[PDB]
This record gives C-alpha cells, sequence and structure tokens, in this order.
C-alpha cells in the first residue's frame, strides 16, 4: 500500500503518573493499589492537548497508549517512496497545525502563515481551527533516504507550527522515520525493540490562560524535565534482551537554550559510530544511537548535570531473561643482545601504586596588582575577606615510599591533574589505592564497566556498588580495573578516548575540593614505541574545571590560616563567594604551562572540562592559531559538554604564544588564557626499524 | 617571462555603517496624538573591498552577494597556493584581521601573535599564508571549506558590532579557473546569532535616540532588554533576509558557521528540505545545531519552487526574528511577458521624452510605416517598465528601427531594477565590473537576446542606452517566469494534450468543414482550424479532461477568420469540475465575473485569475461573440499533487 494515517488532538489532562512497576501482561492483568478516593497525598496535575489515535472519528478520553509513550504523539514510521497521508481533526481549542520537518511537501504541507506568496487553499492547511478537521499530504523521498553509511532508518519528528513557543509546550509532537525500501518486511516481524525516548522540557507555565496575583479551571505553575513525558523514576515500558542490543530513537525539544544531558547508569552509546556514552543532546536535536545490552536488570536511565535531577528526567528501563528461538641524579639502562625487532603479542595488566593525600595548592607563579585590579587580583591577591592564590586541597599522587612502592615524580605541565593512565584494549589494572587524608574518599573510574577488587567479586559486607559507599578511612584498598572492548574505541573513532577518574563519596562533592585525573583508553597492534627512566609521549593532556573552593571540605581549615581576621569574616553573597572560585584549565588561572610543543612536533592532545556546567568553546591561538582533528579537520573549535570529553590529533606545524582558548563571556579574561612554545633540536630514532632504548 | 603557479590577492578594510530592518512604518503625524514614527537605526562595522583608493573607487559590491548579511567578502582560495590579504583600517577601536590560518608565520625571537595583534587605526597592513593541507578539504567531498575571520582585540566586543568573515577553500582543479570560484554549484553562507548590542560598539550608538517608552522599570537591566537583542541571521530579523535567488534543481552548498555567546545554539531547519553532510561518510540530516564558534557546510537540493524559509526552531529565538525565506525558481519555463502580444498594455512604460512621436507605447517587431517603435536623443537616456507586479526575468530581447535612409539601434545598455522605483539596483551579474555591461545589435531586427542569470526580480526594470548609432532607440519583450514560478503553457498548442481529453457540447461537422473541438488550440492552423458550436448560443462549453488535476494560473483565448469574414469572443465564463458531473461557476468580488476579452481574431488575449482555480477537470462558456461563436485556446498553470 501506502499507508495512510488519522490523527487528532484530544485536549486531555497530564499526569506524570506514580506505580511504575510492570502490569502482568497476556490473560489476566491489575495495575498496581487501587486504595479508593482521598488524598492519595495528591499529585499535581496540568492540561495539555496532544496529537493522537483513532480509527475514523470516535470520542475517547483518559490515560495513557502503548505504556512506555501515551504522551509522544503517534509515531508514523515510513519506507521509501509509497507515499503517506495524514488529515488531523483539531479537537481542541488551540487552532495548531501539523509541520513535517524532514520530507517533501508541496506548500500543502509547511504549516506556516508566513510571506509565501501562494494565496489561501495553499495556505489552507498551512493552519487548522477547533473542530477543523483538515487533511495532509506528503511523500517520502529517494533524496530523502539513508546513505548506505546511515542506520536503517532516521530519527525524524513533526508538530504544529502555529508558534510553537505557545504550542509544543502542550504536547504537539510525533515520531517520523524513513528507511530504506522494503522494509515492513524485517520490522514487522522480530524487533519488539522500536523503542523511542523523547526528552522534553514541558514549560507548562506557557500555552494555557495568564493571571498571577499569589476554582474550577486546571493550572498551578513553572517548568519540567521529563522524558517521553514522565518524571521522577516514574515511566512505565522500556525493556530490553540480554544477549541482542537495542535502537534509541531521541527527539530534543525545549523551546529555549535549555540543554539537557544524559548518561545511563549502565552503559556506553552508539551514535555515528562512535563511543560516547552521554547523548550530549541540545535543545532540538534528532540523534539516533544503541546499545550492546550485556549484563541485566535495571538501569537508572537519567539526565546528569545540575538542577535536572530532583525536577525529573530521571526514568528507569529494565532488562530481562528473553525468549529463545532457535532451529646529583639519573645513570640507568641495561643491554645485551638484539634479537632484530621482537614480537610477543597479546595483552599485560598495568600496576599503580597510587594514593590521595591533603596538601595545599596555588595557581600562580605570576604577576600582582591591588586596588585597581578588581578581576585579576579578586583571586591570586588575598584580602581582609578574600584568601585566593592558595587554597588547602588533595589530589591524587602515585606515591614514591609507601609501604607498597612507586615509581612517580612529576612536571607541572599538567596540573593538579591525576598522573595519566593508558588502557589498552583487554588490558586489566591494579591500581593499590590508600587514603593519606583526613576524611575517607574513594577513586572510580568513569569510562570502563567491569570494576570488581580482584581475588573476589564480593562487597564490603553490607552494600551496593564500590562508588556509592566503599569510602576508606585512611585504610588502603587494592582495585582492578578490566577492559572490554565495549569499554572502548570504535573504528570510526580515533583511538584513545579521553576519560578520567575520582571519588565517589557521594557521587560528586569531594571532587571539587581536588581529587581527579585522566584516564585514557586505546586499542593497536602494529608497531608502538615508548621511552625510557623518565622520558614519555603521551603526556598531552588538558582538563578546564570549575573548581568552587565553597564547597571544598577545606574551606574551614584553608580560611583560618589564610585568612586573617579568625572567622568574623561574613556568612556568604556574591561578594567573596565568587572571589574564592578559581578557574583551573589544568589548575593553574590566567597564565601557567605555555607546553612544550615543538616545530612538526606532531601532537596528540587529550582534553575534557569539568567543574560547573555549560557547553565549552575552545581553541589554539597563536604563532598559526591552529587547526585539529575529530574526523575531519577543524577551526576554533572544541565543544565538550562538560563532564564530558574528547581529545583531538593536533599536528603542531605552527608556533609560539598559544592563546588557549576558553571563547567564553567571563570565563576568557576571569581566567584560562595560557600559552604554547615552538622549540628546536635533539632527536635520534633508527634505519627501517627499531633500536633506541 | 610571463606564465603562472598560482596565487590570490584580496583588498579588503573595516568601515562602520547604518544598520536596521523593517518596511512598514506610520505617517507624519496620521495619528496627531502619537503613534510609531521611529526606526531604530545602528553605527555597526564590516568588512569591505576595492583596490585601494579607498572610498571613492571602489569599495564597492552586490549582486549574488545581496545575502552578504553584515558580512565580510566571500574571500575563496582553492589549495596549495596563496592567500594574499591587504587590509586597512576605517574607523575607532583599532581593531584586526584573522584567522585560525594565519599561519606560517616566520618566528625568530619576535612574536606572531604576540605582536601582530592590533593596528592603531588609519594605519593599515597585510597578512600573507600558505595554503597548507593541514587546513582545507579532504577526500571525503564537500569540495569547499568553510573556515572563519575576525578581529582578535577584544575578542568578542568586536564580534558583537558585526565584523565577520566567511573564508572558505576548495580543492584544486574546481573554480572557474580565473575570474569566478566554483559555481559548479552555488554557494550561500548564513551566519546565525543573536546580537546584544550595549556589549558593542559604544557611546553614541548606544545613544541614539533616546526617553523611556510605555510600562518601564528602570534602565541598564530593566529597560527594553530584548529589544537590543537582534535575532538574525547576517543580522536579519523577521524574514528580512535578500539575496535566495534559489535554482530548483542545481545542487547547492550553504556554509552555515554560527558563533556568538553561548546561548546561540540555534537548531537550523530548512522549510520542508533535508539534506547531505559530510565527516568522513554521507551522513544525512535535516536540522543542524551549529554550536557557537562551529562551521559546517552542507549541501541540499531544491526539488520544487516557491518560496520557504529557515530558522533557528528554538521557539523563542525564532518567535523574535531569525528566519527567511529562499525564493527558488524553475529554469524551465522563461515563458515571454507578452510586450508584443497585447497584455502589457500601452499604459505600463515611460523614459525622458518621445522625441518625435516616436514612444513607450511601441516595442518589438510592431510594424507601422515609420512609427514602429520607441527612440530617444543625445541625453543619457533611459527607459522603464512596471510589470503591475514583482516577477522573476530570466531575461530580454532588444532590437532597432531604420528611418528613411539611415538605421537605428543601440550597442550597449546597463540595466536597473528595483520594487518601488524608490529603491534603484544598478544589476551586475557574473562577469566583473561595477556594473553588467551588456551587449546591444546594429540594425534592425537585431533580437540580442540576453539573459540574466543570475536572474532578476523587481516590478520595475529600467534600460539606460550606453551607446548607439547616429539615435538611440528599441524594442522589446522581455520575459520572465514570475514569483511562485509558474505561468507556461500546458499541452494544447504544444499539442501536448490529446484532442481526445477536449470534449465538448455542439460540434458542427460538415463536407469541407469540420470544427470538432480536436482542432482548438492558440496560434494553430489548417482545415477547419478552431471550433464552431452546431450553432451559436448564449451557453454552450467546452471540455478538458485534464486527467491529471492542475493549478491553473490563467487562461489564454482567440477566434479563427474565416472566408471573409472572422469571429471572435468578447464576454464569457468558466467553469470547473471534479469529473464531469459536477461544476462550480468562478464568482469574483462578487457574483459572477464577466470575463472581457477579443476584441479581434487577428491576435490571442488572456484572462488573469486572481483566485487560481485547480481542478483536473475544466469547462468553459462564452457570452458576447462575434458575427459567430469561433475558439481557439490554451490554458495556464504549472503541477502539483494529484491521485487525490
Ligand atoms: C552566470 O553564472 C551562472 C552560475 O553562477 C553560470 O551558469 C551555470 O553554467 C554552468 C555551465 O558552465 C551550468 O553547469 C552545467 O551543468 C550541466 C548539468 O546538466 C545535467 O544535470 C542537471 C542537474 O545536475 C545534476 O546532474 C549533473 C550531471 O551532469 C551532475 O553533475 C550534478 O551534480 C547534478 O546531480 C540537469 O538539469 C540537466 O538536465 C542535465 O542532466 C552540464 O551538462 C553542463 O555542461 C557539461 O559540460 C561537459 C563538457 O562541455 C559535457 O561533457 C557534459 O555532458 C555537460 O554538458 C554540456 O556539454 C555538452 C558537450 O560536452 C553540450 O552538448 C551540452 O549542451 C552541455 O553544455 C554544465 O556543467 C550551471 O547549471 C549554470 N547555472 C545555472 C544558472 O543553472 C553562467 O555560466 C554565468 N554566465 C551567465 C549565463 O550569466
Ligand atoms: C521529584 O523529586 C524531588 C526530590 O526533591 C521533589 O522535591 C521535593 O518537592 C517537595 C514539593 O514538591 C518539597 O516539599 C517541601 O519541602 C520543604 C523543605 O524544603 C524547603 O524549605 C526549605 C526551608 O529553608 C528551603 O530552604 C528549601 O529550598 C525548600 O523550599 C518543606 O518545608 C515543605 O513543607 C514541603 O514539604 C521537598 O522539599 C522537595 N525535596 C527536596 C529537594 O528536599 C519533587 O517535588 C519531585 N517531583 C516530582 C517530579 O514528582
Ligand atoms: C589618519 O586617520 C584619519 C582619521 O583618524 C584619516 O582621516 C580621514 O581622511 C579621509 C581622507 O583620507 C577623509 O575622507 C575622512 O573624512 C577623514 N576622517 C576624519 C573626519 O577624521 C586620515 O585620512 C588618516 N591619514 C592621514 C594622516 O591623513
Ligand atoms: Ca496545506
Ligand atoms: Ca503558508
Ligand atoms: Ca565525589
Ligand atoms: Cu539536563
Ligand atoms: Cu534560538
Amino acid at each position: 500500500a501506502t499507508r495512510r494515517y488519522y490523527l487528532g488532538a484530544v485536549e486531555l489532562s497530564w499526569d506524570y503518573m506514580q506505580s511504575d512497576l510492570g502490569e502482568l501482561p497476556v490473560d489476566a492483568r491489575f495495575p498496581p493499589r487501587v486504595p479508593k478516593s482521598f488524598p492519595f497525598n495528591t499529585s499535581v496535575v496540568y492540561k495539555k492537548t496532544l496529537f493522537v489515535e483513532f480509527t475514523d472519528h470516535l470520542f475517547n478520553i483518559a490515560k495513557p497508549r502503548p505504556p512506555w509513550m501515551g504522551l509522544l504523539g503517534p509515531t508514523i514510521q515510513a519506507e521509501v517512496y509509497d507515499t503517506v497521508v495524514i488529515t488531523l481533526k483539531n479537537m481542541a481549542s488551540h487552532p495548531v497545525s501539523l509541520h513535517a520537518v524532514g520530507v517533501s511537501y508541496w506548500k500543502a504541507s509547511e504549516g506556516a502563515e508566513y510571506d509565501d506568496q501562494t494565496s489561501q487553499r495553499e495556505k489552507e492547511d498551512d493552519k487548522v481551527f477547533p473542530g477543523g478537521s483538515h487533511t495532509y499530504v506528503w511523500q517520502v523521498l529517494k533524496e530523502n533516504g539513508p546513505m548506505a553509511s546511515d542506520p536503517l532508518c532516521l530519527t525524524y519528528s513533526y508538530l504544529s507550527h502555529v508558534d510553537l513557543v505557545k504550542d509544543l509546550n502542550s504536547g504537539l509532537i510525533g515520531a517520523l522515520l524513513v528507511c530504506r525500501e522494503g522494509s515492513l518486511a524485517k520490522e514487522k516481524t522480530q524487533t519488539l525493540h522500536k523503542f523511542i525516548l523523547l526528552f522534553a522540557v514541558f514549560d507548562e507555565g506557557k500555552s494555557w490562560h495568564s493571571e498571577t496575583k499569589n476554582a474550577a479551571s486546571a493550572r498551578a505553575w513553572p517548568k519540567m524535565h521529563t522524558v517521553n513525558g514522565y518524571v521522577n523514576r516514574s515511566l512505565p515500558g522500556l525493556i530490553g534482551c540480554h544477549r541482542k542490543s537495542v535502537y534509541w530513537h531521541v527527539i530534543g525539544m525545549g523551546t529555549t537554550p535549555e540543554v539537557h544531558s544524559i548518561f545511563l547508569e549502565g552503559h556506553t552509546f552508539l551514535v555515528r559510530n562512535h563511543r560516547q556514552a552521554s547523548l550530549e543532546i541540545s535543545p532540538i536535536t534528532f540523534l539516533t544511537a544503541q546499545t550492546l545490552l550485556m549484563d541485566l536488570g535495571q538501569f537508572l536511565l537519567f539526565c546528569h548535570i545540575s538542577s535536572h535531577q530532583h525536577d525529573g528526567m530521571e526514568a528507569y528501563v529494565k532488562v530481562d531473561s528473553c525468549p529463545e528461538e532457535p532451529q646529583f641524579d639519573d645513570d640507568n639502562s641495561p643491554s645485551f643482545i638484539q634479537i632484530r625487532s621482537v614480537a610477543k603479542k597479546h595483552p599485560k595488566t598495568w600496576v599503580h601504586y597510587i594514593a590521595a593525600e591533603e596538601e595545599d595548592w596555588d595557581y600562580a607563579p605570576l604577576v600582582l596588582a591591588p586596588d585597581d585590579r578588581s578581576y585579576k587580583s579578586q583571586y591570586l591577591n588575598n584580602g581582609p575577606q578574600r584568601i585566593g592564590r592558595k587554597y588547602k586541597k588533595v589530589r591524587f599522587m602515585a606515591y614514591t615510599d609507601e609501604t607498597f612502592k612507586t615509581r612517580e615524580a612529576i612536571q607541572h605541565e599538567s596540573g593538579i591533574l591525576g598522573p595519566l593512565l593508558y588502557g589498552e584494549v583487554g588490558d586489566t589494572l591494579l591500581i593499590i589505592f590508600k587514603n593519606q587524608a583526613s576524611r575517607p574518599y574513594n577513586i572510580y573510574p568513569h569510562g570502563i564497566t567491569d570494576v570488581r577488587p580482584l581475588y573476589s567479586r564480593r562487597l564490603p559486607k553490607g552494600v551496593k556498588h564500590l562508588k556509592d559507599f566503599p569510602i576508606l578511612p585512611g585504610e588502603i584498598f587494592k582495585y582492578k580495573w578490566t577492559v572490554t572492548v565495549e569499554d572502548g574505541p570504535t573504528k570510526s573513532d580515533p583511538r584513545c578516548l579521553t576519560r578520567y577518574y575520582s571519588s565517589f563519596v557521594n557521587m560528586e562533592r569531594d571532587l571539587a575540593s581536588g581529587l581527579i585525573g585522566p584516564l585514557l583508553i586505546c586499542y593497536k597492534e602494529s608497531v608502538d614505541q615508548r621511552g625510557n627512566q623518565i622520558m614519555s609521549d603521551k603526556r598531552n593532556v588538558i582538563l578546564f574545571s570549575v573548581f568552587d573552593e565553597n564547597r571544598s571540605w577545606y574551606l574551614t581549615e584553608n580560611i583560618q590560616r589564610f585568612l586573617p581576621n579568625p572567622a568574623g569574616v561574613q556568612l556568604e553573597d556574591p561578594e567573596f563567594q565568587a572571589s574564592n572560585i578559581m578557574h583551573s584549565i589544568n589548575g593553574y588561572v590566567f597564565d601557567s604551562l605555555q607546553l612544550s610543543v615543538c616545530l612538526h612536533e606532531v601532537a596528540y592532545w587529550y582534553i575534557l572540562s569539568i567543574g560547573a556546567q555549560t557547553d565549552f568553546l575552545s581553541v589554539f591561538f597563536s604563532g598559526y592559531t591552529f587547526k585539529h582533528k575529530m574526523v575531519y579537520e577543524d577551526t576554533l573549535t572544541l565543544f565538550p559538554f562538560s563532564g564530558e570529553t574528547v581529545f583531538m590529533s593536533m599536528e603542531n606545524p605552527g608556533l609560539w604564544i598559544l592563546g588557549c582558548h576558553n571563547s567564553d563571556f567571563r570565563n576568557r579574561g576571569m581566567t584560562a588564557l595560557l600559552k604554547v612554545s615552538s622549540c628546536d633540536k635533539n632527536t635520534g630514532d633508527y634505519y627501517e626499524d627499531s633500536y633506541e632504548d | 617571462r610571463s606564465f603562472q603557479k598560482k596565487t590570490r590577492h584580496y583588498f579588503i578594510a573595516a568601515v562602520e555603517r547604518l544598520w536596521d530592518y523593517g518596511m512598514s512604518s506610520s505617517p507624519h503625524v496620521l495619528r496627531n496624538r502619537a503613534q510609531s514614527g521611529s526606526v531604530p537605526q545602528f553605527k555597526k562595522v564590516v568588512f569591505q573591498e576595492f583596490t585601494d583608493g579607498s572610498f571613492t573607487q571602489p569599495l564597492y559590491r552586490g549582486e549574488l552577494n545581496e545575502h552578504l548579511g553584515l558580512l565580510g567578502p566571500y574571500i575563496r582560495a582553492e589549495v596549495e597556493d596563496n592567500i594574499m590579504v591587504t587590509f586597512r583600517n576605517q574607523a575607532s577601536r583599532p581593531y584586526s584581521f584573522y584567522s585560525s590560518l594565519i599561519s606560517y608565520e616566520e618566528d625568530q625571537r619576535q612574536g606572531a601573535e604576540p605582536r601582530k595583534n592590533f593596528v592603531k587605526p588609519n594605519e593599515t597592513k597585510t597578512y600573507f599564508w600558505k595554503v597548507q593541507h593541514h587546513m582545507a578539504p579532504t577526500k571525503d567531498e564537500f569540495d569547499c571549506k568553510a573556515w572563519a575571520y575576525s578581529s582578535d582585540v577584544d575578542l568578542e566586543k568586536d564580534v558583537h558590532s558585526g565584523l565577520i568573515g566567511p573564508l572558505l577553500v576548495c580543492h584544486t582543479n574546481t573554480l572557474n579557473p580565473a575570474h569566478g570560484r566554483q559555481v559548479t554549484v552555488q554557494e550561500f553562507a548564513l551566519f546565525f546569532t543573536i546580537f546584544d548590542e550595549t556589549k558593542s560598539w559604544y557611546f553614541t550608538e548606544n545613544m541614539e535616540r533616546n526617553c523611556r517608552a510605555p510600562c518601564n522599570i528602570q534602565m541598564e537591566d530593566p529597560t527594553f532588554k530584548e529589544n537590543y537583542r537582534f535575532h538574525a541571521i547576517n543580522g536579519y530579523i523577521m524574514d528580512t533576509l535578500p539575496g535566495l535567488v534559489m535554482a530548483q534543481d542545481q545542487r547547492i552548498r550553504w556554509y552555515l558557521l554560527s558563533m556568538g555567546s553561548n546561548e546561540n545554539i540555534h537548531s537550523i531547519h530548512f522549510s520542508g528540505h533535508v539534506f547531505t553532510v559530510r565527516k568522513k561518510e554521507e551522513y544525512k540530516m535535516a536540522l543542524y545545531n551549529l554550536y557557537p564558534g562551529v562551521f559546517e557546510t552542507v549541501e541540499m537540493l531544491p526539488s520544487k519552487a516557491g518560496i520557504w524559509r529557515v530558522e533557528c526552531l528554538i521557539g523563542e529565538h525564532l518567535h523574535a526574528g531569525m528566519s527567511t525565506l529562499f525564493l527558488v525558481y524553475s529554469n524551465k519555463c522563461q515563458t515571454p511577458l507578452g510586450m508584443a502580444s497585447g497584455h502589457i498594455r500601452d499604459f505600463q512604460i515611460t523614459a525622458s521624452g518621445q522625441y518625435g512621436q516616436w514612444a513607450p507605447k511601441l516595442a518589438r517587431l510592431h510594424y507601422s510605416g515609420s512609427i514602429n517603435a520607441w527612440s530617444t536623443k543625445e541625453p543619457f537616456s533611459w527607459i522603464k517598465v512596471d510589470l503591475l507586479a514583482p516577477m522573476i526575468i530570466h531575461g530580454i530581447k532588444t532590437q532597432g528601427a531604420r528611418q528613411k535612409f539611415s538605421s537605428l539601434y543601440i550597442s550597449q545598455f546597463i540595466i536597473m531594477y528595483s520594487l518601488d522605483g524608490k529603491k534603484w539596483q544598478t544589476y551586475r551579474g557574473n562577469s566583473t565590473g561595477t556594473l553588467m555591461v551588456f551587449f546591444g545589435n546594429v540594425d534592425s531586427s537585431g533580437i540580442k537576446h540576453n539573459i540574466f542569470n543570475p536572474p532578476i526580480i523587481a516590478r520595475y526594470i529600467r534600460l539606460h542606452p550606453t551607446h548607439y548609432s547616429i539615435r538611440s532607440t528599441l524594442r522589446m519583450e522581455l520575459m520572465g517566469c514570475d514569483l511562485n514560478s509558474c505561468s507556461m503553457p500546458l499541452g494544447m498548442e504544444s499539442k501536448a494534450i490529446s484532442d481526445a481529453q477536449i470534449t465538448a457540447s455542439s460540434y458542427f461537422t460538415n463536407m469541407f468543414a469540420t470544427w470538432s473541438p480536436s482542432k482548438a488550440r492558440l496560434h494553430l492552423q489548417g482545415r477547419s482550424n478552431a471550433w464552431r458550436p452546431q450553432v451559436n448560443n448564449p451557453k454552450e462549453w467546452l471540455q478538458v479532461d485534464f486527467q491529471k488535476t492542475m493549478k491553473v494560473t490563467g487562461v489564454t483565448t482567440q477566434g479563427v477568420k474565416s472566408l471573409l469574414t472572422s469571429m471572435y469572443v468578447k464576454e464569457f465564463l468558466i467553469s470547473s469540475s471534479q469529473d464531469g458531473h459536477q461544476w462550480t461557476l468562478f464568482f469574483q468580488n462578487g457574483k459572477v465575473k464577466v470575463f472581457q476579452g477579443n476584441q479581434d481574431s487577428f491576435t490571442p488575449v488572456v484572462n488573469s485569475l486572481d483566485p487560481p482555480l485547480l481542478t483536473r477537470y475544466l469547462r468553459i462558456h462564452p457570452q458576447s461573440w462575434v458575427h459567430q461563436i469561433a475558439l481557439r485556446m490554451e490554458v495556464l498553470g504549472c503541477e502539483a499533487q494529484d491521485l487525490y
């Protein structure tokens, strides 16, 4: 055929309901509870209107269709060519239309009301009205298909364009997909894994009536954060298999720069063909992806950021046993007889006698300037109610003499960061770690998945996942980080995705104080390198961060010292607050580092950001400004979604004095900048093979 | 000693200007009390190019660069060669040119950035690098890159008051060797963003027009906050963006170098239009969330014409400007405007002189002794036309006339256009020049069929004889295709419509005569060529089983002229149907609309149709005949959805 859909707009009311659980399928159900009427400790509700179902005309009114949805306007899947047809009946008060975004039209579709020389009956369905039900038309074009390089199905949607703003916010949108020819072939017989998330910011407090003067109608107040239209862990549906994977259909939406990020307390995501686990999502995007679902149980698919949590956005996703249908110093380096080149494949486990102790740190040592300099000084130079310059925090060290070895020492060309740590695929990590600070903290890696404290997969008597608890009081614990491939680089991605680790004594706070480090991840087996003694090769790391001492467990121990008056100082006001918020940029501020990059020094920068939230522009501006390659080569650019990351090849054929781009409002002349060098001389190698060691 | 091996120089500077929008204001005092009137103006600064003589000559441009927004000039450049960017200041704050590729900068105990910083105004300077590959298009197509330029003095303060540059590139044998860049397809750069002002130029700027409007709390915070916020691409809040002359069916490529503050993450959309992109493959999309500072180019294509739009789907920043229509056309029509055939009435015209009865009421083959064309004299003459409305023009034709012995023509003219007279454009075109110098004829019956394409638009077209033979003069019938690319023949004449699809009532047949509708098409001739009913009644009807539905922009009529007694059709009506069983008369302004046409037969005449009918079947009935009721004809339309 060429299938025809019939859409409505029944003005119904929303729940954001509770219960969740399941419902008991096929022959005999019972949605949970049913304790009668009175105050179910009440569940606020607003009234909206969303596109709908129906086989012809009918009345209807109630709750949601296929559990995992209801809200989400009716999904429209389609093959290529076989044209689709609609017919919306505005059974609502809003005159709303229907757009399309991503296909063929004829002006007989782009629901708009602008100067488009065409006149009515061209602008007819380009905007309907109450009670009036008007028909729609558009085709699936060859110029609209996949790209033989694109997954078989493009995440697309639609909605009523008669003013997005006072529309969307009520429920104007559904799912629209297009995919390779005869496709009703294998979807109509196998993949019940046709699920489509819908991260939205319904501002239901902009779409229906006004007032403001702090008893029959329906509305209350402000913002939201949801998914498919649910919140606080709620939202039924969502179930995947074991050995098999799933396919995600996302759709941004928020009618305002308000962004929203999202991980999966359980996985790594696959877009394009790059591991990214984070669904870096914008105010309105159509990002598809998937997930090789190993393991089992339920994971908190949720929005990871700032104040988007308690406001919802969190939604569980379960998995289960699926059916089965089969038919002064320096002088050492030994030597004997060279075996030509020497193969010897497979992996090996890395060692790390590392720990985390206290110490005061400063973002100096550069110029000063009192009174006047009310910027580059509210920090580095302390006052009667200012301390800046140096604070007492705690980082990660490789330690040179504990009771269990060492192998450290370090240059400042990599700030407070944690002694970097490679990770070949398959390879495994042993991180003999021990406290050595005041308050017990932890150390977990954010990029891996198999993290069981070797010798046994058990856990501190009572507990669940080392993160949330296993604090260590001044104790010492042995860790094992094993590395599958799931944990690392595809093909389409440059091998070596940046990463990081830190405490989870809570799941965040400690950090700010100072605990942090990088943790690469890569793969290869052709022809490697190295060095010897105190000489590395992949020490190109950088990470900007928002360190708010106003939250470090050492604000008092810091103050009572560096601060004149004992504790007479003020409580907390926008005043000194922001005057104690130094910005790292690798923990250094304004200037330091300047790095040691040479001429033609083919570089390989591993970079990321942390601290506070907000996307970030960042670049190289020097004796060449500089470009790099995130596949394609790119300008003054680098947009990492905070608490997120990506590295980058930076073949360095430039020069010196590199304003290291933070390129963002206050951040610029508040603290960041930085520089880069341009050396010369010193090098070796060997003719045709390997030898220098 | 004289050959060549690649290099490109570009003259450019940073001048200040005035900035606004709008095209609908209020009279001197049409409301004696107080209402509107104002016109928010601004003192921004952008990049301009020329030759060297600063102002006067020849800081100039225009034409396919209409859409250039504030944006500097398209500083293109293939690969491997060298960018020669000579720059001159031209305003306050010593701004500075810059691009991530200002690479290959000597070095030697100096500072390629700590020194080349800013350039005090007045004083000028140049920058000149090599086109290294570590900065350019790849094996994975999208033939031209999209780099960017702007001052690195304060870095932002600058950027805001305008001053922005789109430096693209391409690879080797790719750009029209000499005078031109690419063209294999069309290139457009749309710079999305959010202008805030204040955090911009300074003093005077933020000081033009002062006081306090309706419902104010204070200033410097609760004042007209989002008022000084421009939400626009190339700075054209509201569907104000200019230069978007499309080209139905010509691969296209957009350079969407966004940038801005930290809110400017505008997820762009192209009103009903998909496309492709690359980053190591043919990844396809229909939206693109340009992040402030990004750049990415994209390759789409218009399958159909009409007017569409583009806008940050971010409800707010959209419902606040940022959006434009890109008028695309159908190169397949270039239909004649009819300056030979009646239609365009003598009414529409004018020049500056009749110079002897020779005048605007004459043009294109009109033959009559020696009063068959327009003419002029020595003065810097000029002729204008008013299509009665705006339309697209694929091009014009031109001729001449001889007076007794000596002959008259023209040899080169310049064209000017606009949409209200008030405005006036001295049309450039492809080839270089501060204007496009065309070419005339050189005798009567020249016919220099020129052809804008870059096609033009407007309602008014002027022609200015730059050179002529003894006496300027001419005829013509310039042709176009109009707004939403329509108005072109449909079968009938082209015989592209089965004479089995044209049924009708009375069809008098004879022993010589045989006026079966099968022979009822414009200009047609032959044996019993035209249509004649059994007998001339005041009703009758001719049918056209159009088959597939259609959009009709109008109809043309005629009438044979047989054996010493020709005959036309003056008054008449038209029907419409969705099969041969239901009809809907075409009423107008009120009841029926008596269509007036034909005053002879040796010519064709046509009726408009304020409200374009559109059906798969069309009937027609005449009223005020002449001698008899003959009719030959054809319609007017442009395809549109069917099988429904
Ligand atoms: C004013 O400026 C404008 C632009 O700013 C200039 O106009 C442009 O001129 C160029 C010519 O130099 C035009 O480009 C032409 O493109 C056609 C393509 O026609 C085919 O495809 C059309 C749709 O494009 C798709 O298919 C293409 C397949 O060829 C493919 O590349 C593309 O990516 C698309 O997917 C379709 O509408 C047509 O029906 C047709 O199928 C091309 O044919 C032109 O010439 C080629 O030349 C080589 C070598 O001479 C031939 O070997 C090829 O076969 C082509 O044919 C021509 O040459 C043969 C003899 O070789 C000749 O017999 C024939 O008549 C052709 O001339 C050419 O590349 C571009 O389209 C114009 N832009 C516009 C407005 O559309 C003006 O030059 C400039 N000056 C003026 C007038 O003011
Ligand atoms: C989703 O989960 C969220 C998790 O917090 C829910 O937030 C809770 O929302 C309720 C009301 O919706 C709050 O109830 C009130 O709590 C206050 C105590 O805190 C307030 O008062 C202090 C006083 O100084 C003030 O500083 C705080 O800012 C608060 O305003 C009581 O005094 C009131 O009587 C009332 O009970 C909860 O406090 C709040 N939880 C938190 C964060 O503590 C959210 O409502 C849930 N919504 C969904 C999606 O279901
Ligand atoms: C030095 O800078 C001044 C401005 O700071 C330049 O003055 C302009 O000169 C041009 C002609 O060269 C005039 O058209 C402008 O009106 C002048 N601007 C004004 C009003 O200041 C000057 O040209 C520069 N060169 C010198 C030294 O004369
Ligand atoms: Ca319509
Ligand atoms: Ca419309
Ligand atoms: Ca923590
Ligand atoms: Cu969020
Ligand atoms: Cu926006």
